[PDB]
């Protein structure tokens, strides 16, 4: 077994805790979600290969500029991550977090993660952001932000229902491998 | 850690800590505030787990197994001492209030009312200099820690061994040298979620609220000062660049 490092980045509420919670345990807490995540190393097998994946985040340090850059070091993967149900965060993603992860982890491929995908099919979600002349990411949206920052791909996925989000984490390894 | 506290953090959450038939006599939003309260002392409790696996089995090891220079052992864990203090005694009050909480008849059953005294305590005075000081040291030693650490690895065959052999055991998957180096860094940054999530369950008395919006702002502060004290230090790195 090979040892690599992911790192997932993006906003206060792109929902990146929950994912790296929800595939660490694999399946969505019932009784408590924890508000935070420490680490964790993921034994993975994908297309034959055998890897040790270590998972971490950068929740909390959203506004440190100085602190959260010594969570890149060694970084083999990076997932930015995107909330669906917030047009907002997906407009941050080529001029604030691209910039960043390019200067700190040059060559490192970036997989751009469309999170919270249930909520395009939820009522309150649409409402809510129709006050604001808006609605929920499409997946065209996504795909072309994926495009435009040179991202190794885009994948989407629900924290909340478990859909997507193995793929994601193989996907990943995959990645870390090339 | 010591069994006594492995065993009352080993659930998932402060309702499947207590006894049920103790859990059925609380309101819901008390079990909410509870369970974030519980989170916050489960991970103190794991971070202070991290730092006595950096000072005792990782850098006394070094220091008695393989004789290496102290400076290099120093380069390698800076401020583990003065962290291992800080977090050993802020831990030391969290359980006290947890165990003063305990009903009688039970090691288990608590209620926490009150704790926005103890973190403006802690984030506050002499105690929250001595972070602030300390996080600021760390941080920028951070980098040249993790160069040293795989210069080392790489070139020698003894230090090579001795890694391998201390961290072999399961128990020790997540924590190698550089993962307990970057829990460390991270810890500083987890306080004001967990605060934030307290603060959200605790209206119910107002003097809590307020001193829970207190702490978090006093969190804030001392953050905002480490991330401003932060110059990360290279190893040989000449005065024209500095
Ligand atoms: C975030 C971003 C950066 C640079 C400057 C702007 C372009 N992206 C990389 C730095 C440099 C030091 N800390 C940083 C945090």
């Amino acid at each position: 077994a090979i040892r690599k490092k992911l790192v997932i980045v993006g906003d206060g509420a792109c929902g990146k805790t929950c994912l790296l919670i929800v595939f660490s345990k694999d399946q969505f807490p019932e009784v408590y979600v924890p508000t935070v995540f420490e680490n964790y190393v993921a034994d993975i097998e994908v297309d034959g290969k055998q890897v040790e994946l270590a998972l971490w985040d950068t929740a909390g340090q959203e506004d440190y500029d100085r602190l959260r850059p010594l969570s890149y070091p060694d970084t083999d993967v990076i997932l930015m991550c995107f909330s669906i149900d917030s047009p907002d965060s997906l407009e941050n993603i080529p001029e604030k977090w691209t910039p960043e992860v390019k200067h700190f982890c040059p060559n490192v491929p970036i997989i751009l993660v469309g999170n919270k995908k249930d909520l395009r099919n939820d009522e309150h979600t649409r409402r809510e952001l129709a006050k604001m002349k808006q609605e929920p990411v499409k997946p065209e949206e996504g795909r072309d932000m994926a495009n435009r920052i040179g991202a190794f791909g885009y994948m989407e996925c629900s924290a909340k229902t478990k859909d997507g989000v193995r793929e994601v984490f193989e996907m990943a390894t995959r990645a870390a491998l090339q | 850690s010591m069994e006594m506290d492995e065993k009352d953090f080993a659930a998932d959450s402060w309702s499947l800590a207590v006894d049920s038939s103790f859990l059925q006599q609380h309101k819901k939003e008390v079990m909410k505030q509870q369970d974030v309260i519980y989170e916050l002392i489960q991970t103190e409790l794991h971070h202070v787990r991290t730092l006595k696996i950096m000072t005792r089995l990782f850098r006394t090891g070094m220091l008695e197994e393989l004789h290496l220079e102290p400076g290099v052992v120093q380069g390698l864990f800076p401020c583990v001492d003065e962290l291992s203090d800080i977090h050993t005694r802020f831990l030391s009050q969290l359980l006290e209030r947890r165990r003063q909480a305990l009903c009688p008849g039970s090691t288990r059953n608590f209620v926490i009312h009150r704790l926005g005294d103890l973190l403006i305590s802690q984030f506050s005075g002499p105690s929250a200099e001595q972070m602030c000081k300390t996080y600021s040291e760390f941080c920028s030693r951070h980098s040249k820690a993790l160069k040293l650490y795989k210069e080392l690895y790489a070139r020698d065959k003894r230090f090579q061994q001795f890694i391998r052999k201390v961290t072999r055991p399961a128990v020790l998957k997540r924590h190698g040298v550089q993962e307990c180096i970057l829990l460390v860094t991270q810890r500083i940054t987890k306080y004001p979620l967990l605060i934030s999530r307290i603060l959200q369950h605790s209206h119910g008395i107002e003097e809590e609220r307020q001193d829970l919006t207190t702490a978090l702002g006093l969190v804030k502060e001392l953050l905002s000062n480490v991330d401003e004290g932060i110059y990360q230090l290279e190893k040989g790195a000449r005065l024209q660049e500095i």
